[PDB]
């Protein structure tokens, strides 16, 4: 995975350096690393629900669209990662909270 | 383009919020007595632009902040009584 | 424990999960028996402590090492109660903060020491009496409340006792309810007994927090509002001449 | 339609850089008058500058005089640097001879003083030479458009003259823009802005107005044949 | 426009019904239609039978017995429309036939009974309570069996739960403790073990021998010496422990309960119960947790496995193992039809318990039934249900997808089954075994995420709830024509091949075959394979299968995609998109938000408000068309005919459209031309630039309908009156009310215009002499009535479509007590797009409308024609919603070549495909060009040349094909409108579906200054002139204090809220130009001081030398 | 943060649970 | 929504929105600026179903002159999820806010809305200028970088 990556981003340097993905993701304009290599290179090794690591990682590369079973198997992990936010942002400043009532004097 | 000088401003004061404080009474006496208390008058006066142009600036908080800064002003913590600084106040046509 | 549980952990000021052993004293290791019940010995000539693990203690000292008075042991958590009593509230302060810009650092998160240095702060604002000077021997009372009642009683009517004090590791929360003022404490959950004890004594507030000032609606002690500032009084160059010619008459 | 014809002010300089605001306007017209403007200003007011450049002992355009501290480039950007206008109004082209002598600081006005042609800017710094000075010249000044540079033209006068960049537009830099007043219960009537920097021989209410009946003058082609 | 359908993998077999969970189970709860004899167990007559041999008090002894005979459903008192218009529950009359028996016998068959009324369902899947369209969303919960589980206050133990069918038994739990107990639990109440063991026949030998060898367990079981002694005061010790202050034998009164007999445990009749205990558990069983009545004693059954098994599990046999509380073979459905008959058995068992009272009462030879029966408790207990139970929602009636997805919503939250929004988070994950049965994308995002979810496609629901997906059959080699629907748990022991895998027709065709097996992705011999998938749609709910190229799309933006949609409102100008996954056809379809023929024949009549058609014989229908209506949520549903008058028609083809509906396609916003760049910030963060061309054209326009109300009550001072007559307003007031007080039909409505007049009484002090005496002399008289009529709310308006009045005691209606007379106004409005509207694609990309550009400006094609939507890019690879720009590439074909495409979901169009039509569109629009007598002008040259410099053009080729490439690419030369040159480098263009959602910024918005304030609070809210104000949070005032903020703080406290004085200080002093106030000391410092003095607590005031001050003094 | 000294009134107290508690919405609720 | 053409130091806001915000305020500015004798008579002349003269637009602007709205969005979660602008009248329904401003904010425009607040006393009206002012709050109070700082699509272009 970490091979596919570091040489899209060879690619893109040495020849498109001025690519549109690229340049945004160079600058600060908007996405990264791992965003690309997910859109032009693999999405790589994916956890089951349980911790685990699917050992079938998913080969394929949204502009080449990936599949039922990668798409599946790689669903878990976007559930137990979209709950950690709305159990985060659900408590309003819980901490903050906290924290103005020791110190606001 | 923000505020009038405003870097220039904290610089006279020890603490921020005196800027905030002086700038707030000398509106309000600034308020109170028609405008008729100025320390800038003459052609330094703040304006405004129309469809017919060139007219007073209302806002009485952007007075005194030109006001402040030609120095003429003076603040302090404790020199003049209040309660004699009230009455003293009506000398050039008051409210 | 990590992410946004563990600052709550901390702040909260808690027996963690993972109560990584602490030596009490400093001596030296002597690891033994690492099948039926695993231990780690600290001893010198003197003393000789036995701290026994789990087995599944992920300890990192190998044998016969040198070690220092409240020195970890056993890696993970430090219970920061057993830290303090045990090294110091000074030396609990640093351990906190420098807990917690761990987690905001390894997420991500860039913010001052100093923030939370004036949080840990209120978590050590208290302390418990030892031989007392006008009150009874148990009371929780803020550490400069205690700090008149103890180089003031020798600074001029010398006499009775300094007061002697113990320090304690309030969490956060319950740091946050001991206050002086029952106009704050009042807001909280019981507010019969905050007002109840509160009557009873003289009790005054002085006012000196903001919620306490909020809930009055008076005009918030900082900022605009600090005594500092707020006396400020502005007059004109005319005007200062129309009291030079009205004060000597 | 409702509303009113508009007001035209002009904050301006003296010689370079105006400023110029036609105020109210409808929703567009903005654009619709600047963008043309500026295009035909950087790109059709008639202007005259440096063309060819003859110094003798030794060409190319990349060497060292001898006695000169400056080098060929240096000279030669100097040179386009150099504003100039023309009195006699049916003259085509000039040529310009500097005669330099021993240590000194040679400036535009150290050449020769000629009329027919006003050296515009007449403290620029040319060149400068050491002791045993020797620099001659032989500078050709032409009357053109916009931007014509050395590669294209290639003007020829002697054989080791060297023909330089070609910048006879009086406007060096124009910049526009379009905000939007309130009238009323309108507040998105447009407001354009034009800003012009200019040399010395052409004032940028000159331009402007130039620029405008060059427009005006195309826009009348468009008659039924 | 034509239709290119895409991708292989031929579905074997079409979708289900799809309201089908709804529909077919109420059905069979309802057995409408069988012969009373036929109808057998579950749904209305099982709750019958369940309660009914009701025996008297001293059974069969003081006579007196009454049982079920059959049940008759009636026939509706009223329309399904009257219901609507008359808030009425649209309802049927159940009476039961019942005999009561004597001990010297009576055949008293008492001719029926009413037992109560019945809420039943409509065509479509929704119920009517009230009026209003409701949805009884079903529901999941752990299925009846034993199951285990590791103690998770216990580290290292385990407890051991039996669960029976809900409302139907309680909770029992075997929970070794670490004190060598072993402790019974149930009812919340422990007991040990042992007792329940001891009345079961228990020795405490039987103990050492069925249950020691693992471990010395038995340990904590033994030492209780105490009670191994007798059964029946072991029975008596039990009584008294569980159900205390009654401590006598008869015992077996109570204990017979969670025993024998379907009183409480029937956790199966042939369901799971036995089935799961008996293969998960030890085998062989009948029906209830042990079996009381065998010939005196209480013979077991299900205890002791259990207790076996759990002790066999701390240490134990290699394949004893704990139980996946998540596995959705242990996760049930409770349909509609199950929730209520488990409603309707509650009300038996009320009216059972009414009736043995009765029966006690009065002489045994004067009652007969109907003198005993209440028909007051199932009438309750049915009402209750369908009126105030959380699984009881309005209805999603946004467009006609949002119902049906409402109808196929699967909750986790509510009565019985009760998950706390409060707890869960792997009951919250996307479980292996989700694959076909629910939706891996489609939930929904905060707080709810997990607990709320989607049914799967093809998946389907069985007898005894659990969800099966279809899955082909593979003799080894061949894949057969015959397709299997399994259980999740019948499904954990093949080799099931996906839909992906190829075929030479009818066989495999690759020795490595993709498959999963137990869940985990396998790679397998084309023997080894067992089954097959029958397409991905399978995997996926119904509106994530509404996404085009959902390959491309990452997950999570898939899911704000696969929503959204639902919040599509329904546009005057719907159309289908130009990309589709097929589905939406059918969608439309099932919704029946659309008429279709019954039997092909011949139309007839064709207007705007019926479609009559002629059938084969069949006799003679007029359908009307449900025209202007008004949603559930302001929606306006809306049909239109679609069919020519006279010709022959299709078996059942498109009679007539839906309201997001074109040509029997789902339509849920529209296409157009976008260009993917930045402008000039103005598509920064997430907004959207609109072409004004948009709004010309009525494109993103959309009908809304409002509804308004208002009542007339009587009271001490005399009616409300709906009167024509309001005191103190012109005629210009008046000029649109009919004589009644009411508004006209059509009538456009502005904010503050009088909706419905009406006056009440109120006698505010009665009028003081010397203010009569002027009163007379001029004329003016004294009224006894208030202006107290309806206005349109500020904002509000458009213009009066529709008027209705329900007064007291119209046919069907009855109202609220003390209420007579209810007057609704409904006022419509026509939207078009504005500055702050909210637009959505499938993918999800969301975004507000922040410029509508004139035509001048706005990208254009050499052409001519100006683009419809610039969107910009940096919003695309953060989010990897990558679908959304393949879909613009074909529609950039699309719009050149001119038709629509059919691209479903994994299995769509391929890149090579789209670049295809892409070179023959390119080819038709240069085409064009060339022969309309043109080519690459100046601009696109200077374009072309930076182009290749980029890299995207090939150097050597010439202009002409350098164009091709460039625009093959998807990417094309573009022209900016407000200066005549190009953008240097291409930029990519198509055409996009996108949605206009449901959030306005008409419905949003408000400003105050000053208004109403409450009467009660004493602060801002209620807006009868002006709208209401903003509030202050606790954390704005943090900001505040974090600020310097003192007084602007201080201000929102006082002179902005409840400070009488000062509030009014402050408004007097801006009237005149003073410079607010100063207020002194702030009202609620004062409130405080006193509500303490009002307890005593003397609470007194000090300065800094410290004297009392006083604030008071007024 | 006007990279000056504070100024005498600076209710740092609520500025520092802020600046804490702020970046509580990015940390992980998952242990 | 979004507001590229403003300021740093500048706001949204509808006209017909800040027309409600200082209605009193304008309704002595009515009086003292000639037309309109009677205040009341001035109430009478801005409700009267719809339709404001263009004197009074006129007048609105003389009014709102120097003074600034506290803007202010959702879950406020530090000091600079409240900031001070100077109001701008502007065409439509839509608050559009500085594309800088975002950052602290951490607005987003793909639904999210903002409500605002106008402060009365000078000294209220100081306090908000002085130490609230967007314009005025460059750097972040946590750590002295910057939060008002070129972003995602500002970069691009440079
Ligand atoms: C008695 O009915 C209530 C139950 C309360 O009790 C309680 C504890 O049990 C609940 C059950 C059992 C749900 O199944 C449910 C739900 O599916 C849902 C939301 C919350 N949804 N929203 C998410 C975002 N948003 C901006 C607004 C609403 C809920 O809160 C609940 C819910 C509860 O809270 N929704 C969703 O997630 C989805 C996928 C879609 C929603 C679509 C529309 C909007 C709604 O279906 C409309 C038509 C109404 O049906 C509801 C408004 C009901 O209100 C009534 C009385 O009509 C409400 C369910």
């Amino acid at each position: 995975t970490e091979k596919v990556t570091q040489a899209v981003f060879k690619n893109f340097e040495e020849n498109y350096p001025f690519n549109p993905l690229y340049v945004m993701a160079q600058s600060g304009a908007r996405g990264n690393p791992q965003q690309i290599r997910q859109l032009c290179g693999m999405r790589g090794l994916m956890q089951k629900p349980s911790g685990e690591t699917f050992e079938v990682p998913v080969r394929s590369s949204f502009r080449e669209g990936l599949t039922v079973l990668e798409y599946f198997i790689s669903s878990h992990g976007a559930r137990k990662g979209g709950a950690d936010t709305a159990l985060r942002t659900a408590d309003s400043g819980y901490l903050t909270r906290k924290l103005v009532d020791v110190a606001h004097e | 383009m923000a505020e009038p000088g405003i870097d220039k401003l904290f610089g006279m004061v020890d603490s921020k919020y005196r800027l905030t404080v002086v700038v707030a009474k000398r509106a309000q006496q600034l308020l109170r007595h028609r405008f008729k208390n100025t320390v800038l008058e003459p052609e330094e006066r703040p304006k405004m632009r129309t469809l017919e142009g060139l007219y007073d600036d209302p806002n009485a908080v952007t007075w005194a902040m030109k006001e402040l800064l030609t120095g003429r002003l003076f603040f302090g913590e404790n020199l003049v009584p209040e309660d004699r600084l009230q009455k003293e106040m009506e000398r050039l046509y008051p409210t | 424990t990590q992410g946004l549980p563990r600052v709550i952990e901390l702040f909260e000021a808690r027996r963690p999960k993972a109560k990584a052993v602490i030596s009490e004293i400093d001596g030296v290791v002597r690891i033994e028996e690492g099948e039926d019940r695993l231990s780690v010995f600290v001893e010198s000539e003197g003393f000789s402590k036995e701290y026994k693990l789990p087995k599944d203690a992920r300890l990192l000292v190998k044998d016969g090492d040198y070690v220092e008075a409240g020195q970890p042991l056993t890696r993970g958590a430090i219970d920061p109660h057993q830290l303090l009593e045990a090294k110091g509230p000074e030396a609990v302060e640093r351990y906190l903060v420098d807990e917690i810009q761990k987690v905001y650092r390894a997420q991500g998160v860039k913010l001052h020491d100093k923030h939370i240095e004036i949080v840990v702060r209120q978590m050590l604002k208290y302390v418990e009496v030892t031989d007392p000077g006008d009150s009874r021997l148990l009371e929780g009372q803020v550490l400069e409340k205690w700090d008149v009642e103890a180089l003031n009683e020798r600074l001029i009517a010398e006499g009775k006792v300094p007061v002697a004090w113990k320090p304690l590791l309030m969490g956060v929360t319950k740091s946050a309810l001991s206050t002086k003022s029952w106009l704050s404490a009042a807001s909280f959950q019981n507010t019969t007994h905050v007002l109840t004890e509160a009557a009873i004594a003289g009790k005054k507030d002085e006012l000196i927090g903001l919620k306490e000032n909020v809930i009055l609606g008076r005009l918030i002690p900082a900022g605009t509002g600090s005594d500092f500032v707020r006396f400020t009084q502005v007059v004109d160059q005319r005007t200062l001449k129309a009291i030079e010619e009205a004060r000597k008459e | 339609s409702k509303l009113k014809a508009p007001v035209f002010t002009a904050t301006t300089q003296g010689d370079h850089y105006g400023e110029f605001v036609l105020e109210p306007l409808e929703r567009g017209f903005g654009v619709t008058l600047g963008n043309p403007l500026r295009r035909i200003l950087l790109s059709s007011i008639p202007g005259t500058a440096v063309t060819s450049v003859y110094i003798e002992d030794v060409l190319h355009e990349f060497s060292t005089i001898p006695g000169v501290k400056e080098d060929v480039v240096e000279i030669i950007l100097n040179l386009k640097e150099l504003v100039v206008r023309f009195l006699d109004p049916k003259m085509a082209s000039t040529t310009l001879i500097l005669r330099a002598e021993g240590p000194k600081e040679v400036r535009a006005g150290d050449f020769t003083p000629s009329a027919d042609v006003e050296i515009m800017n007449p403290d620029l710094h040319i060149a400068t030479l050491e002791e045993g000075g020797k620099l001659y010249m032989e500078v050709r000044v032409d009357r053109g458009v916009g931007y014509v540079p050395a590669e294209r033209h290639g003007i020829k006068d002697r054989i080791n003259a060297i023909p330089v960049d070609a910048i006879f537009s009086p406007v060096r830099r124009v910049a526009f823009q379009v905000e939007d007043t309130r009238l009323g219960q309108r507040t998105d009537l447009d407001k354009l802005t034009l800003r012009i920097w200019t040399d010395g021989s052409v004032t940028p209410l000159e331009a402007l107005n130039q620029a405008v009946a060059i427009l005006k003058e195309h826009l009348n082609y468009f008659a039924n044949p | 426009m034509e239709i290119k359908r895409f991708g292989r993998i031929r579905e074997v077999i079409p979708l289900p019904p799809l309201t089908e969970i709804q529909v077919e189970s109420y059905k069979k709860a309802l057995q409408a239609d069988v012969p009373p004899e036929k109808r057998e167990n579950v749904g209305i007559q099982a709750a019958f039978k369940e309660t009914f041999p009701i025996e008297e008090g001293d059974k069969g002894k003081g006579g007196l017995v009454l049982d079920f005979l059959e049940y008759r459903i009636g026939d509706p008192p009223f329309s399904q429309d009257e219901c609507r218009e008359k808030d009425l529950t649209y309802q049927a009359p159940l009476y039961a036939r019942l005999q009561l028996i004597h001990k010297d016998t009576g055949l008293i068959k008492e001719d029926e009974v009413f037992l109560g009324h019945l809420p039943l369902m409509t065509e479509d899947g929704s119920f009517i309570i009230n009026g209003a369209d409701r949805v009884i969303v079903s529901q999941i919960h752990r299925s009846p069996g034993v199951y285990f589980t590791p103690d998770p206050a216990r580290p290292g133990r385990y407890i051991a739960s039996i669960i029976p069918l809900p409302k139907r038994g309680p909770w029992i739990d075997l929970e070794v403790e670490a004190s060598g107990v072993v402790t019974m639990k149930v009812n919340k109440r422990k007991f040990p073990l042992v007792l329940l063991l001891r009345v079961l026949g228990y020795d405490q030998e039987t103990l050492v021998r069925e249950l020691s060898a693992y471990g010395d367990l038995v340990q904590g079981l033994l030492d209780e010496a105490v009670l191994a002694m007798r059964p029946e005061e072991a029975m008596v010790r039990l009584f008294t422990l569980l159900r205390p202050g009654d401590p006598p034998k008869k015992d077996k009164a109570l204990a017979y309960l969670f025993g024998l007999l379907a009183d409480p445990k029937r956790y199966d009749l042939g369901e799971a119960g036995r089935y799961k205990a008996e293969e998960k558990l030890g085998v062989g069983l009948s029906g209830r947790t042990l079996v009381r009545f065998e010939d005196g004693e209480f013979k077991d059954e299900v205890f002791l496995p259990t207790l076996r098994y759990l002790f066999a599990l701390t240490a134990g046999v290699p394949g004893h193992e704990v139980d996946d509380i998540d596995h959705l073979g242990n996760r049930r459905i409770r349909t509609v039809g199950e929730l209520m008959a488990d409603q309707f058995r509650v009300g038996l068992a009320r009216l059972a318990r009414g009736v043995r009272e009765r029966m006690v009462m009065g002489s045994p030879d004067t009652l007969t039934p109907a003198k005993l029966v209440n028909s007051r408790p199932l009438e309750a207990a049915l009402r209750e249900f369908f009126s105030r139970s959380q699984l009881s929602q309005f209805k999603d009636e946004t467009n006609p997808l949002s119902s049906l997805r409402h109808k196929r919503r699967i909750s986790a939250l509510g009565p019985g089954g009760l998950t706390r929004e409060r707890a869960g988070f792997d009951v919250r994950d996307v479980h292996r075994t989700h694959y076909g049965r629910i939706c891996p994308v489609e939930t929904p995002e905060g707080a709810n995420i997990g607990l709320i979810t989607s049914l799967a496609a093809y998946a389907r629901v069985d007898a005894l709830g659990f969800i099966r997906t279809p899955y082909r059959r593979v003799k080894n080699g061949v894949v057969t024509e015959e397709v299997v629907y399994m259980t999740a748990s019948e499904e954990d022991r093949y080799t099931i091949a996906q839909a992906n895998t190829p075929l030479e027709g009818d066989r495999i065709a690759t020795d490595r075959v993709v498959a999963r097996r137990r869940g985990e992705p396998v790679i397998v011999a084309p023997e080894e394979v067992e089954f097959m998938d029958v397409s991905p749609k399978q995997v996926f709910s119904l509106n994530t299968n509404l996404i085009p190229f959902l390959e491309h799309d990452d997950a999570n933006r898939a899911l704000m995609g696969s929503n959204m949609q639902t919040q599509a409102v329904p546009l005057i100008r719907a159309q289908a998109p130009v990309v589709m996954t097929g589905l939406e056809e059918r969608v439309v379809r099932d919704s029946l938000a659309a008429l279709y023929a019954e039997e092909d024949g011949e139309v007839v009549k064709v207007d705007g408000t019926r479609i009559a058609v002629r059938y084969e014989d069949g006799r003679l229908v007029e359908h009307p068309l449900r025209r202007y209506a008004r949603s559930n949520q302001g929606t306006a549903f809306d049909q239109r005919p679609r069919v020519r008058v006279g010709q022959r028609v299709k078996k059942g083809d498109l009679l007539a459209d839906g309201p997001a509906s074109e040509e029997g396609f789902l339509a849920l916003g529209q296409n157009v031309l976008v260009a993917i760049m930045p402008f000039d910030g103005y598509n920064f963060e997430d907004a959207i630039v609109i072409s004004e061309e948009l709004l010309k054209r009525d494109f993103y326009t959309s009908i809304h309908i409002e509804r308004y109300e208002i009542e007339a009550r009587d009271t001490k001072l005399g009616p409300e009156r709906i009167t024509r007559d309001i005191p103190h307003l012109s005629e210009a007031a008046l000029r649109d009310l009919d004589e009644e007080g009411i508004v006209r039909i059509g009538a456009e409505v502005k904010p503050g215009d009088i909706l419905v007049g009406r006056t009440s009484f109120k006698g505010e002090q009665e009028p003081s002499p010397e203010e009569r005496l002027l009163r007379s002399i001029f004329g003016e008289k004294a009224r006894d009535v208030k202006d107290t009529s309806l206005r349109v709310p500020p904002g509000e308006g458009g213009i009066v479509v529709g008027r209705l009045r329900l007064r007291r005691g119209d046919p069907g209606v009855e109202l609220k007590p003390g209420v007579r007379e209810v007057v609704r106004v409904f006022v419509a409005q026509k939207r078009k797009l504005q500055v702050g509207d909210k637009l959505a694609n499938r993918h999800g990309n969301k975004g507000v409308v922040a410029k509508i550009l004139p035509v001048e400006d706005m990208p254009h094609l050499p052409d001519g024609t100006p683009v419809d939507v610039i969107l910009n890019p940096l919003g695309v690879p953060s989010r990897m919603n990558l679908g959304q720009i393949l879909e613009t590439h074909l529609g950039l074909a699309g719009y050149f070549l001119g038709q629509r495409y059919i691209s479903p979901v994994f299995d769509g169009a391929t890149e090579p495909e789209i670049k295809e039509l892409l070179a023959e569109a390119f080819n038709l629009y240069f085409g064009k060009r060339q022969g309309e007598g043109f080519g690459v002008d100046k601009r696109e040259k200077e374009v072309l040349a930076r182009a290749e410099k980029l890299g995207l053009v090939s150097p050597g080729k010439s202009p002409e094909e350098q164009l091709k490439e460039l625009f093959d690419l998807g990417k094309v030369v573009l022209y900016d409108g407000r200066t005549g040159e190009p953008f240097e480098g291409p930029i990519v263009v198509g055409q996009m579906f996108i949605m206009k959602l449901y959030h306005m910024v008409e419905d949003k918005m408000h400003a105050r200054s000053t208004g109403p304030y409450s009467l009660i609070t004493q602060q801002p809210l209620g807006g009868k002139a002006q709208f209401g104000g903003q509030r202050f949070g606790e954390m704005e005032v943090w900001a505040l204090e974090a600020y310097g903020a003192a007084h602007t703080l201080q201000e929102m406290l006082t002179i902005k809220s409840d400070d009488i004085e000062g509030r009014n200080a402050a408004y007097q002093a801006i009237i005149k130009g003073e410079d607010v106030p100063e207020p002194s000391v702030p009202e609620s410092f004062r409130v405080l001081v006193k509500e303490l003095q009002a307890l005593a607590l003397d609470v007194q005031t000090l300065d800094e030398k410290d004297n009392p001050v006083d604030i008071f003094e007024g | 943060s006007m990279a000056r000294p504070v100024s005498i009134g600076e209710a740092v107290g609520v500025v520092a649970a802020e600046s804490i508690g702020e970046p509580g919405t990015q940390l992980t609720m998952r242990t | 929504v979004v507001g590229p053409q403003l300021k740093l130091h500048q706001c949204g806001l509808p006209k017909r929105m800040a027309l409600e915000l200082f209605k009193p305020f304008l309704l002595k500015k009515m009086e003292e600026k000639a037309f309109a004798p009677n205040v009341k008579a001035a109430r009478r002349m801005l409700e009267r179903q719809r339709d404001i003269k263009d004197e009074v637009w006129d007048a609105l602007e003389e009014v709102i002159h120097g003074k600034v709205v506290l803007l202010n969005r959702a879950p406020t979660l530090h000091r600079l999820g409240i900031q001070a602008f100077q109001p701008v009248l502007v065409e439509g329904q839509s608050i559009q806010l500085h594309p800088l401003v975002c950052e602290a904010f951490n607005a987003d425009f793909d639904g999210d809305q903002m409500a605002v607040h106008v402060p009365l006393s000078s000294f209220a009206q100081a306090e908000a200028r002085i130490q609230m002012l967007s314009a005025h709050n460059l750097l972040s109070p946590a750590s002295g970088e910057p939060l008002a700082k070129p972003s995602r699509d500002i970069i691009l272009g440079l």
